[PDB]
């Protein structure tokens, strides 16, 4: 009759920031009711810089904790020291650098959506490629982007702080 | 806004009905527009100016320590 | 609405519309809405310039020898300090005197282009080629050189910086037992454990 | 859809396991999938008989590392040696080739067609169009059973053949 | 579809069949492919003739590298010698004198016209003599060219 509830949370209302975004009308999990009190656009952009860089990160993991390192004598140190001996070598300052140059300009879509001066949606970036023309697909791909990001967030933490506890590689 | 509340207030008003499922977004409506005005202050921008001017001095007695060229 | 051809995350660039790199409409900070466009095309032409005679210079002042006496050094970096007084006056007077004459004076990001038909970047070198062509022909080259004149300046930072890092010359790249720069010397605030 | 695709052999529309019900998303979906599958097969099964016949291993494939054409085994036994960051330039060229226009649904990329021309069937004869299409997609299966029986082999003897 | 290469003694020369079948454009395009083929033929053959016959030009190759016009040999030796910005600035001419004018169909590119000229009839029905003259010695330069390079492969020598 009334009051949408969440399909994630069956007791409590959705909330109505989360209307017309990916993951409401299937999950709507919003218990703490962040989206009441802090910008729809805002939170998505953040979730889904946070999943592409956790979906980046596991995959660095993995690829480090295999065995897959650059050629040279300075990049043979394990994960859990990596960003210590990188970081006194050089390159994770070099990283800091372009990626600031990158938020920057993540700083200037961010800046210029709040105020209308884009349509720009919050995790749009332009990047088509392998992006469905039909609407039905867009909906379901950036459903599977942010599914795969959360996944993914999670899936790094536990492999971090496990590969902490346990110095392993990756399976433990 | 019948319950005294301070200008430039995010607050909803308190005289509301029944539980409302309603988003009050507690963050400061800033602007571009107004955080590059007000960063262009005469304190603001003086300060950053001596800050600047400040930072170039210290780096030009880093790299050039005393007056080795005088 | 309308966005950015480069940029199809921020918003179309104005004051870009009728100028010869302006289709790409890159501007993402948006210094066209601060300052006069004029300077900005005059600044970045002249910057292009200055680089890509920098870069031929920086390139084949090795090859080239120098003036006879002075030892132009492999790394070029070296070249202002074996530079003989009298060619950094002369270096000095000449870049004066064409950088002054050109304008009549109205240097100035005030008064530089007030006149009137100040072209941007245009001092009269040459600018009788470009009086014949074909308009679409005469804005391509002079994007051929907008471009060229950024590829340079991005170049010619990149060779100082490669001499600054391997404390060498340009062209020997990455010596034998190279194994990454060394670590930047002098402190900072991660230096001292912050 | 039995009048569409290649059947170089005739009469040999093959659903066999009654794959395609009618469908015409699905089956462009499938019929990108299997060109692209045939051009990386055949494109495989070149790089696989071409170390054996013309051994052609002039130099180090990694100059600092040290890893020379002549050290990587042809073969499965190639993703061990060839280097890192070489198996990482290989797969970028891959991504290159794969994203620089769109494959998407509704694009001439859902049909396979790209920006190669490099046979350039000249449209005024639009009959040698369909011999060259379909020569590809039955070449493409061939080498695909090919570089898969290939693979089989080098698993089970241990080395490429 | 006889023309340009008809004046050949043996005439429309079609084996394997081939443009029988109304390929006007593909016509066109394999006459461009003959023209450009012919023109690197000729050059290839000619800077493959001149190095014996007054030999290497006195002078120098490399700055840094020490390398001279003498040192670098003839043939297919030659490719390794040549430094990385040697062949960068020869490939760069090619690609300079392949991207100066459109060569897609129908424009003067689409013919070998690029304005070289230099060589040119007087309007005066010279014209085609020049053409296929042109044609017929990029068609004998072709074959020479492969046969030079197959020399050089066997025998190993640059003869
Ligand atoms: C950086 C972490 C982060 C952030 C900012 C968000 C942000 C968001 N998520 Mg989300 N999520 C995350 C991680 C994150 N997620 C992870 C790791 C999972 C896997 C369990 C999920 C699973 C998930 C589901 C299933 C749903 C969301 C939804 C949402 C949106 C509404 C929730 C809200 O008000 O803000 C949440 C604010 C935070 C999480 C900040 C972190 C707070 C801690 C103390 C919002 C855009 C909903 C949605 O799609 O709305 C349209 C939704 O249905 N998320
Ligand atoms: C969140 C993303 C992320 C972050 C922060 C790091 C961080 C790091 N990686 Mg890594 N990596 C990532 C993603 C990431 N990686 C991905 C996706 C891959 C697969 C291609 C790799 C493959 C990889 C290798 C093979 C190596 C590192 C290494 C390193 C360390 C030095 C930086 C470097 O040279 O990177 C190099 C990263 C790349 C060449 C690929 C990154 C490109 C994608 C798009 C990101 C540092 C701890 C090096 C190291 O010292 O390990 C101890 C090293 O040898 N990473
Ligand atoms: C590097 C050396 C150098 C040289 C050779 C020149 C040369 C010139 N400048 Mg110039 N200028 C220079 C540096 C130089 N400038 C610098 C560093 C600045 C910035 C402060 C300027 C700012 C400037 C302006 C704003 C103007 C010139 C102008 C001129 C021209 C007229 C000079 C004249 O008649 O004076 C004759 C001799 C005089 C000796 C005495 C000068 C005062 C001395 C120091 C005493 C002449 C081509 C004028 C140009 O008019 O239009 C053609 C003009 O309006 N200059
Ligand atoms: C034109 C003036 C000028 C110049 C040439 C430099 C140049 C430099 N500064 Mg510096 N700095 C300046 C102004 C300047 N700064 C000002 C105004 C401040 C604030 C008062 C600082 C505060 C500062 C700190 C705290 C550090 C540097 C450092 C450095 C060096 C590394 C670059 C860096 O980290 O960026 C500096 C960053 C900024 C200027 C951005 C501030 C916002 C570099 C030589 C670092 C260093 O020594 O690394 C080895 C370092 O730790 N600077
Ligand atoms: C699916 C396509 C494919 C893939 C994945 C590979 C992969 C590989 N090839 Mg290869 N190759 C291919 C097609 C392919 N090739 C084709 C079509 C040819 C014929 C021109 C060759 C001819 C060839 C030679 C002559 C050599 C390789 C070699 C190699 C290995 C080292 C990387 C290298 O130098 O790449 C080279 C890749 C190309 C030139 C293809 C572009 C690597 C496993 C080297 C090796 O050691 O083999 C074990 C080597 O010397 N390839
Ligand atoms: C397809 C065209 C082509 C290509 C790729 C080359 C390539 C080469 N020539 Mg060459 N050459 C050409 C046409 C060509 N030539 C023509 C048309 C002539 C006649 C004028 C010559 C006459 C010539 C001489 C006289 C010499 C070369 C030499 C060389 C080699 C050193 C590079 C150099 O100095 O160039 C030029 C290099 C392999 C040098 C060499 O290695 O000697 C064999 C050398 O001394 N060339
Ligand atoms: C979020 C990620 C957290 C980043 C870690 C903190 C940053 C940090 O410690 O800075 C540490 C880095 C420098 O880090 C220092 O770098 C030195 C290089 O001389 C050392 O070699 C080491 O890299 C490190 O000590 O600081 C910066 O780079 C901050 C500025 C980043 C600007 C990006 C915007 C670009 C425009
Ligand atoms: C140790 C030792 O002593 O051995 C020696 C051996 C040897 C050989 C002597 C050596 C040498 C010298 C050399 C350099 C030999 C070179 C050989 C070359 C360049 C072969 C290229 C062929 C390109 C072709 C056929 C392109 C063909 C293009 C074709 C057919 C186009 C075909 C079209 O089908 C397409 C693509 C579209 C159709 O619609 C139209 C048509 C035109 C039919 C060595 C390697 O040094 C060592
Ligand atoms: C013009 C751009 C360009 C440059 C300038 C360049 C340069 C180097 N490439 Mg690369 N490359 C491409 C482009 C360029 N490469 C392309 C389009 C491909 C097709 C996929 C490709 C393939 C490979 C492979 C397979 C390998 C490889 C490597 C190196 C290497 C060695 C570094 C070192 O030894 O320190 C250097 C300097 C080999 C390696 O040794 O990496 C450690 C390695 O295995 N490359
Ligand atoms: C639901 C949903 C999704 C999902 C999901 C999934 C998979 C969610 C899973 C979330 C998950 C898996 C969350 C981890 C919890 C583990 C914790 C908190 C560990 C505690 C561990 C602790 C506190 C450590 C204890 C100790 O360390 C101490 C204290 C010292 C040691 O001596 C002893 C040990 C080690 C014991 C999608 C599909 C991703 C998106 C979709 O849209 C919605
Ligand atoms: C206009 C005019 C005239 C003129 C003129 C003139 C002088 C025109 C000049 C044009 C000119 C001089 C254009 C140079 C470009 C240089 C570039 C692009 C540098 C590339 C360098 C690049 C891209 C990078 C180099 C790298 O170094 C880096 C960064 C790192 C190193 O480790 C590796 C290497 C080395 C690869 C006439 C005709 C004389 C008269 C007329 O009347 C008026």
């Amino acid at each position: 009759g009334g009051y949408k509830m969440s399909k994630a949370v069956p007791f409590l209302p959705m909330s109505p920031a989360l209307e017309g975004y990916v993951g409401a009308e299937e999950e709507g999990f919003d218990p703490m009711g962040f989206s009441l009190a802090l910008d729809i656009r805002w939170l998505r952009e953040a979730e889904l810089k946070h999943g592409r860089i956790c979906m980046l990160a596991t995959v660095g993991w993995i690829a480090t904790d295999l065995g897959m390192r650059l050629p040279g004598p300075a990049y043979q140190v394990s994960t859990l020291e990596a960003h210590d001996a990188m970081v006194k070598f050089g390159p994770m300052a070099q990283i800091l650098i372009w990626l600031g140059i990158i938020e920057v300009f993540s700083f200037l879509a961010i800046t210029n959506m709040m105020e209308g001066t884009t349509d720009r949606q919050p995790g749009d970036y332009g990047l088509r490629r392998l992006y469905p023309k039909d609407e039905e697909g867009q909906y379901e791909m950036q459903l599977k982007e942010l599914r795969n990001g959360r996944l993914a967030m999670l899936a790094f933490s536990g492999i971090v702080t496990t590969a902490v506890l346990t110095g392993r590689t990756w399976p433990f | 806004r019948k319950i005294p509340a301070g200008p430039y207030s995010v607050s909803v008003e308190p005289l509301r009905d029944g539980a409302t499922n309603e988003v009050s977004i507690v963050t400061p409506p800033i602007s571009s527009e107004g955080v590059q005005e007000y960063l262009s202050l005469a304190p603001v921008f003086f300060m950053a100016l001596a800050i600047f001017t400040s930072g170039f001095a210290i780096e030009v007695l880093r790299f050039f320590p005393d007056t080795r060229y005088w | 609405k309308e966005t950015s051809a480069s940029v199809p995350f921020l918003p179309k660039p104005k004051n870009l519309a009728g100028w010869v790199g302006g289709e790409t409409e890159f501007d993402p900070i948006g210094f066209s809405n601060w300052f006069d466009m004029k300077w900005l095309r005059e600044a970045e032409l002249k910057h292009g310039r200055v680089c890509m005679m920098a870069t031929v210079g920086f390139v084949l002042q090795p090859y080239i020898g120098a003036y006879p006496g002075v030892e132009m050094p492999a790394d070029s970096l070296q070249a202002v300090y074996a530079a003989p007084s009298e060619a950094w006056f002369a270096f000095i007077f000449a870049a004066g005197y064409i950088e002054s004459s050109s304008y009549n004076g109205k240097i100035t990001q005030l008064n530089m282009f007030e006149d009137s038909d100040r072209v941007p970047g245009n001092l009269g070198w040459g600018s009788t080629r470009l009086e014949g062509m074909s308009k679409e022909e005469s804005e391509l080259m002079q994007l051929k050189e907008l471009k060229n004149g950024r590829l340079a300046m991005l170049a010619f930072s990149g060779m100082v910086h490669h001499n600054i890092v391997v404390k060498g010359a340009l062209f020997p790249l990455v010596p034998d037992g190279w194994t990454g720069p060394e670590p930047w010397a002098v402190g900072s605030i991660m230096n001292n454990m912050g | 859809e039995s009048e569409r695709g290649a059947q170089p052999p005739f009469g040999f529309w093959d659903p066999l396991g009654l794959s395609a019900d009618g469908d015409v998303a699905t089956f462009k979906r499938r019929r990108a999938s299997e060109i692209k599958h045939g051009r990386i097969a055949m494109l495989a099964a070149m790089g696989y008989m071409t170390p054996e016949i013309t051994g052609k291993f002039p130099g180090y494939l990694s100059p600092s590392t040290g890893v020379k054409y002549a050290d990587i085994p042809n073969g499965l036994a190639a993703i061990s040696k060839v280097p890192v960051v070489g198996w990482l330039q290989i797969f970028a060229w891959t991504a290159v080739c794969e994203l620089w226009e769109d494959q998407v649904p509704g694009t001439p990329g859902h049909e396979g067609e790209f920006c190669f021309k490099a046979f350039k069937v000249t449209s005024d004869a639009p009959e040698t169009r369909e011999t060259k299409l379909a020569s590809e997609l039955a070449n493409g299966r061939l080498a695909m059973m090919a570089i898969i029986g290939l693979f089989f082999q080098d698993g089970l003897t241990g080395s490429a053949y | 579809e006889s023309e340009l290469g008809a004046q050949a003694p043996l005439g429309f020369f079609d084996p394997l069949k081939l443009t029988g079948d109304g390929s006007v454009e593909a016509f066109k395009r394999r006459r461009q492919s003959e023209i450009k083929h012919g023109r690197i033929s000729m050059l290839a053959a000619m800077g493959y003739m001149t190095p014996e016959i007054t030999g290497k030009f006195p002078g120098y190759l490399s700055p840094s590298l020490n390398l001279k016009f003498a040192d670098v040999p003839n043939g297919l030796a030659a490719v390794s010698k040549v430094p990385a910005a040697g062949w960068a600035q020869i490939l760069g001419y090619m690609a300079y004198c392949e991207t100066s004018q459109d060569q897609s169909a129908g424009t003067p590119g689409a013919a070998g016209e690029f304005g070289f000229k230099v060589i040119t009839s007087d309007d005066d029905e010279v014209l085609k003599r020049k053409l296929a003259s042109e044609l017929a010695n990029g068609r004998l330069a072709m074959m020479a060219i492969i046969g030079m390079f197959y020399q050089d492969g066997l025998t190993g020598s640059a003869w």
